[PDB]
RNA sequence: GGCAUGCUUGAGGUUCUAACUCUGGUCCGUAAUCCGGAUCGAGGACAGUGUAUGGUGGGCAGUUUGACUGGGGCGGUCUCC
RNA sequence: CCUUGUCGGGUAAGUUCCGACCUGCACGAAUGGCGUAACGAUGGCGGCGCUGUCUCCACCCGAGACUCAGUGAAAUUGAA
RNA sequence: GAAAGACCAAGGGUUCCUGCGCAACGUUAAUCGACGCAGGGUUAGUCGGUUCCUAAGGCGAGGCUGAAAAGCGUAGUCGAUGGGAAACAGGUUAAUAUUCCUGUACUUCUGGUUACUGCGAUGGAGGGACGGAGAAGGCUAGGCCAGCUUGGCGUUGGUUGUCCAAGUUUAAGGUGGUAGGCUGAAAUCUUAGGUAAAUCCGGGGUUUCAAGGCCGAGAGCUGAUGACGAGUCGUAGAUGACGAAGUGGUUGAUGCCAUGCUUCCAAGAAAAGCUUCUAAGCUUCAGGUAACCAGGAACCGUACCCCAAACCGACACAGGUGGUCGGGUAGAGAAUACCAAGGCGCUUGAGAGAACUCGGGUGAAGGAACUAGGCAAAAUGGCACCGUAACUUCGGGAGAAGGUGCGCCGGCUAGUGAAAAGCUCUGGCUGGUCGAAGAUACCAGGCCGCUGCGACUGUUUAUUAAAAACACAGCACUCUGCAAACACGAAAGUGGACGUAUAGGGUGUGACGCCUGCCCGGUGCCGGAAGGUUAAUUGAUG
């Protein structure tokens, strides 16, 4: 993590994250495919999600989440950059070829973990079911329906903690603060996700956000009464309604969960 | 300067052509209405 | 008074699977995993959906906001002795 | 608001400008409060160079205006 | 003369060329015409299309959803601005040529023949197949110089000359495998993978050897003994024949090697032809392998305009319109000044030389006194060296300010290549000299001191407002545990996102530095249930 010298008006506050562990140039080619840019537009053609557009060409990488190979020792080749994600991914190699990308744990550059219904059991990077692990451990990549794949604790530097165990349900405390009960045969992976040098970065200039795929936002007090309920005014007005979405939704604190189907699996709400 | 009509034959046929009007349901009513007035052309 | 147990019935609590549910897994139609059908896995009389009813609702719509007046706005005045 | 408030600076002379007083009709802290190098086809003042901007205009060169041949409009109009 | 010249794409639709005309048109007259009447005129295996394959996107059998219309979408088949075989030189025309003609080439397909032989998929592998910036180079087109042929002898003063003018051309393809780049190679057994299989790829074991091998401009040789050639000779006006020199030295690109190379984050298209593997089939005729003569390559577009009087603007309208080519002398330069090729004189002219209007030139003595305001004009402007302030986020401010030098003619010293020779050029500091004036013309910074507001580059009211407005990096608050909050949809479903709280929506403030005080009564949200009132639904009793 380096600082930049103020040579220009853009370079004054750029904070980079450089890494020399990353493999310089190539992706492995059969694990790579085409991805198109949406613009934030559904099949009616209209903008649903605002402030998206532009950017750069990207290839989607088929990152493996199931880890269904069992009893095979896998050996890491190298750690690569992945553009549609905040973590680093690793290239694996099993005992008989069959290379494959996974989310990289804290271990890097040819360790050899073992992916099984239980084996070699404890490292960073061993996948094994959630009943055969000690309490108080830190895991990541947690399935919720068995066979479906990792859904929770998957972004950069993220993890969860085991707390309790009884019956079919193995309770864990999420990164947010919510404590879920999770069914016990869903697999998970010991350790933490690789790139934690990511909350320490600053873009510096206005055109740095724009070549990543985020389009300018405009405030609601600088519009007309026809466009946004904060509306127009004379001079700078305090927008004399209570603060509200452009569709009429209260925004400074209003509980909006209404699922009413998964409420049994939650122990404690996030506070 | 730039006037509001820049011509092309590929854009004209795919929007206002016959196989474009005949494809939808409104356009087949545009064909019968413009035919029964008695015009010489039907496909501008 | 209650005694017992019954007969029915409300309200609450727990559990079970067979209804419904699965934007789960693998077979089949199929050279497709959209859609079905078969089987296991999860939830389970909840969710969800009809119909009757409470609440919130400028998100949206149809509309109303008088006259006299030494210009009309402000003020004063509109009936009876 | 009263107001060209009062005091100092700059000009021969300054309702604007700069520095202060504070007696804030009616400043004030994320409708942010006070500072701030570099950047403005940004607002306001002052200075050197420079000049037909100006005292006050004089003269020269082209294209029209004027005369001759060809073609030949427009708005307007109760009647003179 | 970086177009007012040539050429492709659109678009137009006979405006192209020749006879005959001049009423209408053309801002005037017309014998002239992009104008009337009558004929003429576009030649393809290779150039563009069609045929093969796909991107965004469209339509979509079956299928779900919907009062009806219809909506969405799987198999599938359409859609280039991209990806897939092959040709250039010279002659000819009133008007067409990479199309006809001569000359030398290249690619693909079919029918026989012959010598044989494991053939086979739409399915596996391999390949095709790619980002920005930067710098080393290596060539080449081109341009000059010097030779060499044909012709000339003058501007009056000089000029058989160490002079003057012109010309010194040549392709694709062959052979060749260099500058340079990438790359370990070979044998041999074996194998939880390549949704079946595989002798193919992937992984593993041993062994031998230094590496193969794959790409690749361009030079030379050949194509070419030929064509072309100033001219010459035979209404010789038009033509027929002949035709000399055809070479060396330098300087070269923004053009090819380069789809390379190094580096940086924002991590950089698909699919087919092409090569190989096998399944079913296999009858191993068929099918494949080379070799060989034999023949074929269908159909559409080819004229003319194309920074324009032929297209978009009602016009023969100072406007608008994507891409290639682009010589000479000075100059860093595709800027600017004069010119070559090539093209044009802008479809009303002639006078005379009033006021006043427009576009310009010089000015006595003053030098903002003008005015809402130095608006406008004037001035400044190059390269080299010297020199440079407060202030600061330590980069900057800053080419701050401000100053000197510069022309011609002489003395020194009028890269290329044998692992060595001329020409570009491998210096700078000394003299003379002519002018009011040496960046002598076009070309091209006005500078400094205080202060308001916004950190900056940026964006905005097409056609009276470019800002102090909107954006912004940064900061905080809050909602969202995945079939997510949220949005568009009667619904099916799609975005969010093939993402998972270091994430995703919403609201305010707006880099940086020092900081952000008290009030929970009002209104809103969140938390709590004890008690009060309170909806249909039941229906005692009178």
């Amino acid at each position: 993590i380096v600082k930049c010298k103020p040579t220009s008006a853009g370079r004054r506050f750029v904070v980079k994250v450089v890494n020399q562990e990353l493999h310089k140039g190539a992706p492995y080619a059969p694990l790579l495919e085409k991805k198109s840019k949406s613009g934030g537009r559904n099949n009616n053609g209209r903008i649903t999600t605002r402030h998206i557009g532009g950017g750069h060409k990207q290839h989607y990488r088929l990152v493996d989440f199931r880890r269904n190979k069992d009893g095979i020792p896998a050996i890491v080749e190298r750690v690569e950059y992945d553009p549609n994600r905040t973590a680093h991914i690793a290239l694996l190699k099993y005992a008989d070829g069959e290379r494959r990308y996974i989310i990289a744990p804290k271990g890097v550059a040819a360790g050899d973990q073992l992916i099984s219904g239980i084996g070699a059991p404890i490292k960073a990077g061993n996948s094994m079911p959630l009943r055969n692990i000690p309490v108080g451990s830190t895991v990541h990549g947690i399935e919720l329906k068995p066979g479906k794949g990792a859904q929770i604790a998957r972004s950069a530097g993220a993890s969860a903690q085991l707390v309790a165990r009884e019956g079919a349900y193995v309770t864990l405390r999420l990164r947010s603060g919510e404590m879920r009960k999770v069914l016990a045969e869903c697999r998970a992976t010991l350790g933490e996700v690789s790139n934690s040098e990511h909350s320490l970065r600053s873009l510096g200039k206005a055109g740095a956000t724009r070549w990543r795929g985020v389009r300018p936002t405009v405030r609601g007090v600088a519009m007309n009464p026809v466009d946004h309920p904060h509306g127009g005014g004379e001079g700078r007005t305090s927008a004399g309604r209570h603060p509200v979405s452009p569709w009429g939704l209260q925004t400074k604190g209003k509980k909006t969960r209404s699922n009413k189907r998964t409420d049994n699996m939650i122990v404690r709400r996030r506070k | 300067m730039k006037r509001t009509f820049q011509p092309s034959t590929l854009k004209r046929a795919r929007v206002h052509g016959f196989r474009a009007r005949m494809a939808t349901k409104n356009g087949r009513q545009v064909l019968s209405r413009r035919r029964a007035k008695g015009r010489k052309r039907l496909t501008v």
